[PDB]
C-alpha cells in the first residue's frame, strides 16, 4: 500500500509530554528519511524536524531543539517524535513526511504523507 | 574425550510439564552443538533438534516445531529439552548428541532418557506358573506398571536356555511379560526352580516356585 | 535561516486562467531541494513538484514550477475544481529546513 | 618445523573494525589447532562444515584467518544464510561456509571512558556484498538521484558508523573480537597440514 | 528437506560373509569446499545408543574395525561389512549432516543367517491360581526358530481368534543364531470356562505340517 500511518490523537495537559508515532510500510524504509512538521488549524506550516533512518542522526528547527526529540526503530519502521513541556501553541496537527524507495534509489522529496496527528492541549 | 550424561528415567501422566537435561564434560565442550533425537518403542530414529549452548541458536525440525522446546544452560554446560503438558504419544528414549560443528556429524552420544507417559498409575506386578526328552518351564508377570522388571531363575543359579521376553502394553495400560527355561524333562521332580522377579518402582520382589501338573 | 515569502498573498481566478505563483528567498537555494506541496482543507499536505520543475507521480500535467537562485514560481494551465487548495514552497537543503507562508487561491 | 602464524592473529595489540576487515593467509606450515583449547576463553565458537577436532589430522591448500571488531549482538551475524547490516554491507560468508567463527569479549582493551570512535561500520550500500569481499570507499551514499558533490544532506548520508564502545555499555553493546577461519581444499595440492 | 531410504529392509548374512547396506539421498551432500560428501553411518545394538560408525561416506571412525567400509558419491551410498561377526548383529541407519533439519535413514536390521531351524512348540493353560482373579491366560512358546518369520494361531474349540492375542519375540541368540516367540492369549474366567480344547497352531519355513498343540480343559 506504500502509506505512513500516525498514531491516534491525544489530549494533554500542558507541562506534559507527547509521543507521536509513524510507520511506514510498502516501501524500503531503511534508507529513507522522516521529517516532522505542525500546522495550526488554518495557519502555515511550522518544520520541526528530520531524522535518518539508517543513521538515526537528526537535525531540529531553532524554536524545538530544547523540547523535540526524533527517533526511529527498524526493526519495526516506525518514527517517533516526543514533544515535551507542552505550552498552548502545541495545538496543532504533526505529519510525518517519508521519500519513496522502492529501490537502492530514493525520490527527492517528501512524498508520502502520513494522515496527521492532532494533539491538543488544554485544562 | 567428550562425554554427555543424561538424567534419569522419568514416568508421568499426560498433562504433566517435563524436562530431560543433558550435562556435558570433556575436551573442549565451547565448540559442540548439542542434539535431541527422538527413538519410539520400535526402530525409528527421528532427529528432533539441535542447539549451540554458546548463544541460545536453535533449530527444530518441522516435525517438532511447536511441540518441544530446547533450551540451554552454559554456566554448568547442559542442554534441555522441555514439554508442557505432554501426550501419550511421547513414551519413548530420547537421546543427546554432541558435534564439533553444526554440519559434523553426531560423533558423542548420551546414554538416552525414557520417558513412560501413561493415564495408568503405580502397580505392583502378579506372577503366574507355566508348568510342563525336553521340557518347558516358565513364569507370567502380569498387571505391572511401569516398566522395567528384573526376572531371574534360582536367584540367578541356572542362565543358560533362558528366554525372558520383552514386554507388552495390554489394553488396560498394564504390562504383561513372559519368562521361559527349558529342561532335560527328567530331572523335573529332582530339581526345584522358582522365578525371582523384582518391580522396584512399586518395591515389590516375588519369589515364586514352578510345579509341573499332577 | 533561509527565509522564503511568498507572493502573492491570496488569488482569485476562474477555470481558464493561467495562475502563477512566487516564492522567493533571501539567499541562492539549490534548484534539486525545493518543493512545491498543494494542500486541500482537510487532507495531509501532496507534494506537487520535487527538485524543482520535476512532477511527482500521479500529478497532473497542468502543474509547472521553474526557477533557480532566490526566484521560483509555480504555474497551473487548465483551472479545475481539483486545482482549489494551498500551495507551499519549502526547501531542504540548509541547515534549518524553511516552507513558506502560504499562497491561498481562492477559485471562483 | 614451521609454525603457522595463527598467534600474530589472535593475542594482536590491534584489530581492525569490520567495514575494514583484516585478512591473513596461511601456506606451508605446520598448523597446530592446540590453543584453539585451554587458550584464554572464548564467548563464541562456532564452526561449519569442519570439525576442530580432527583439524589436526587434516591438510588444506588454502587457509584464511580474518580478524575484525563488532559488538556482542552482531556476532550472531557473523554466520552463514545471516541477514542485517553486518552481513550485507562489512562481512558476508557464504552459504557453504567450512571454517569456524570465534568471539571473545574485548571491552577491556577497546574501550575507553571518553568512547571509543575507531571502530566503525558500514552503514550504506548500493548491493549487499559478495562472499569475502571487503568495501573501504568513503563516497557520500547517493541516496537519491542527485549527486552528492561532496556534501552530506537530504539522501545524502555519510556511510560509515561509528560504534561508540563505552565500558558501562551492557554486554550486547560491548566490543567483541572476531576471527573467522576459513579452510577450502581446491584442485592445488594442500600445504597447510597439521602434525599428523 | 532431504530424504534417506535404505534400500534393503532387513539383511540376513551368514557368518564370515559380506553384507551390504544401499543409502539413496533425494539431493546431493557435497560440499563444494572440499569436495566432501556429507553422509555418516550410524550402528546402534539392542539396548545401547548408537555410534559413529563412519563419517564422510568414507571416512571411518577413531574407534572401528576395517570391515565397516564406507564408499558411494552424489547420491548412492553404500556401507560394507566384509567379515561380519557376531558383534556386528545390530541396526544401521544412513545420515546425512549436510542442511538442517538432518534425516536418518530408515534402518536396516542385520543378522546371522543360520540354516532353517524348526521351532520346539509348547503350551501352558492358566493356572487355578490365576483364575482367582477372574481372568485367563494361556500361553504359547516358540523356542530356537530361524527364520524370524513365523505365524501364530489360537483356536478354541477349533475356531480360530483373532484381536485378543499378545505376541513378542526376543533378539537373535548370538549362540545359535535362533529366535524365540511367546503369544499371549487372554480371556475372561467366564468366556474360558465355556469352551473345553484349546490350541496353538504354528506355521514356519521347516515344518511339514503345522505344528499344532493342544489341551482340553479338563
Ligand atoms: C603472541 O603469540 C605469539 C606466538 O605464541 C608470540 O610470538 C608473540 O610474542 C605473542 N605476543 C604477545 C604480545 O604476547
Amino acid at each position: 500500500q506504500v502509506q505512513l500511518v500516525q498514531s491516534g490523537p491525544e489530549v494533554k495537559k500542558p507541562g506534559t509530554s507527547v509521543k507521536v508515532s509513524c510507520k511506514a510500510s510498502g516501501f524500503t524504509f531503511t534508507t529513507s528519511a522522516v521529517q516532522w512538521v505542525r500546522q495550526a488549524r488554518g495557519q502555515r506550516l511550522e518544520w520541526i524536524g528530520w531524522i535518518v533512518v539508517g543513521s538515526g542522526n537528526t537535525n531540529y528547527a531553532q524554536k524545538f531543539q530544547e523540547r523535540v526529540t526524533i527517533t526511529r526503530d527498524m526493526s519495526t519502521t516506525t518514527a517517533y517524535m516526543e514533544l515535551s513541556s507542552l505550552r498552548s501553541e502545541d495545538t496543532a496537527v504533526y505529519y510525518c513526511a517519508a521519500p519513496y524507495c522502492s529501490g537502492g534509489t530514493c525520490l527527492d522529496g517528501f512524498d508520502i504523507w502520513g494522515q496527521g496527528t492532532m494533539v491538543t492541549v488544554s485544562s | 574425550q567428550m562425554q554427555l550424561v543424561q538424567s534419569g528415567t522419568e514416568v508421568k501422566k499426560p498433562g504433566e510439564s517435563l524436562k530431560i537435561s543433558c550435562k556435558g564434560s570433556g575436551y573442549g565442550f565451547i565448540t559442540y552443538w548439542i542434539g535431541w533425537v527422538r527413538q519410539m518403542p520400535g526402530k525409528g530414529l527421528e532427529w528432533m533438534g539441535i542447539i549451540y549452548p554458546g548463544d541460545s541458536e536453535t533449530r527444530y525440525s518441522p516435525s517438532f516445531q511447536g511441540q518441544v522446546t530446547i533450551s540451554a544452560d552454559k554456566s554448568i554446560n547442559t542442554a534441555y529439552l522441555q514439554w508442557s503438558s505432554l501426550k501419550a504419544s511421547d513414551t519413548a528414549i530420547y537421546y543427546c548428541a554432541g558435534g564439533s560443528g553444526i554440519s559434523t556429524p553426531m560423533d558423542v552420544w548420551g546414554q538416552g532418557t525414557t520417558v513412560t507417559v501413561s493415564s495408568a498409575s503405580t502397580k505392583g506386578p502378579s506372577v503366574f506358573p507355566l508348568a510342563p526328552g525336553t521340557a518347558a518351564l516358565g513364569c507370567l508377570v502380569k498387571d505391572y506398571f511401569p516398566e522395567p522388571v528384573t526376572v531371574s531363575w534360582n536367584s540367578g543359579a541356572l542362565t543358560s536356555g533362558v528366554h525372558t521376553f520383552p514386554a507388552v502394553l495390554q489394553s488396560s495400560g498394564l504390562y504383561s511379560l513372559s519368562s521361559v527355561v527349558t529342561v532335560p524333562s527328567s530331572s523335573l521332580g529332582t530339581q526345584t526352580y522358582i522365578c525371582n522377579v523384582n518391580h522396584k518402582p512399586s518395591n515389590t520382589k516375588v519369589d515364586k516356585k514352578v510345579e509341573p501338573k499332577s | 535561516e533561509i527565509v522564503l515569502t511568498q507572493s502573492p498573498g491570496t488569488l482569485s481566478l476562474s477555470p481558464g486562467e493561467r495562475a502563477t505563483l512566487s516564492c522567493r528567498a533571501s539567499q541562492s537555494v539549490s534548484r534539486s531541494y525545493l518543493a512545491w506541496y498543494q494542500q486541500k482543507p482537510g487532507q495531509a499536505p501532496r507534494l506537487l513538484i520535487y527538485s524543482a520543475s520535476s512532477r511527482a507521480t500521479g500529478i497532473p500535467d497542468r502543474f509547472s514550477g521553474s526557477g533557480s537562485g532566490t526566484d521560483f514560481t509555480l504555474t497551473i494551465s487548465r483551472l479545475e475544481p481539483e486545482d482549489f487548495a494551498v500551495y507551499y514552497c519549502q526547501q531542504y537543503g540548509s541547515s534549518p529546513w524553511t516552507f513558506g507562508q502560504g499562497t491561498k487561491v481562492e477559485i471562483k | 618445523t614451521n609454525l603457522c602464524p595463527f598467534g600474530e592473529v589472535f593475542n594482536a595489540t590491534r584489530f581492525a573494525s569490520v567495514y575494514a576487515w583484516n585478512r591473513k593467509r596461511i601456506s606451508n606450515c605446520v598448523a597446530d589447532y592446540s590453543f584453539l583449547y585451554n587458550s584464554a576463553s572464548f564467548s563464541t565458537f562456532k564452526c561449519y562444515g569442519v570439525s576442530p577436532t580432527k583439524l589436526n589430522d587434516l591438510c588444506f591448500t588454502n587457509v584464511y584467518a580474518d580478524s575484525f571488531v563488532i559488538r556482542g549482538d552482531e556476532v550472531r551475524q557473523i554466520a552463514p544464510g545471516q541477514t542485517g547490516k553486518i552481513a550485507d554491507y562489512n562481512y558476508k560468508l557464504p552459504d557453504d561456509f567450512t571454517g569456524c567463527v570465534i568471539a571473545w569479549n574485548s571491552n577491556n582493551l577497546d574501550s575507553k571512558v571518553g568512547g571509543n570512535y575507531n571502530y566503525l561500520y558500514r552503514l550504506f550500500r548500493k548491493s549487499n556484498l559478495k562472499p569475502f569481499e571487503r568495501d573501504i570507499s568513503t563516497e557520500i551514499y547517493q541516496a537519491g538521484s542527485t549527486p552528492c558533490n561532496g556534501v552530506e544532506g537530504f539522501n545524502c548520508y555519510f556511510p560509515l558508523q561509528s560504534y561508540g564502545f563505552q565500558p558501562t555499555n551492557g554486554v550486547g553493546y560491548q566490543p567483541y573480537r572476531v576471527v573467522v577461519l576459513s579452510f577450502e581444499l581446491l584442485h592445488a595440492p594442500a600445504t597447510v597440514c597439521g602434525p599428523k
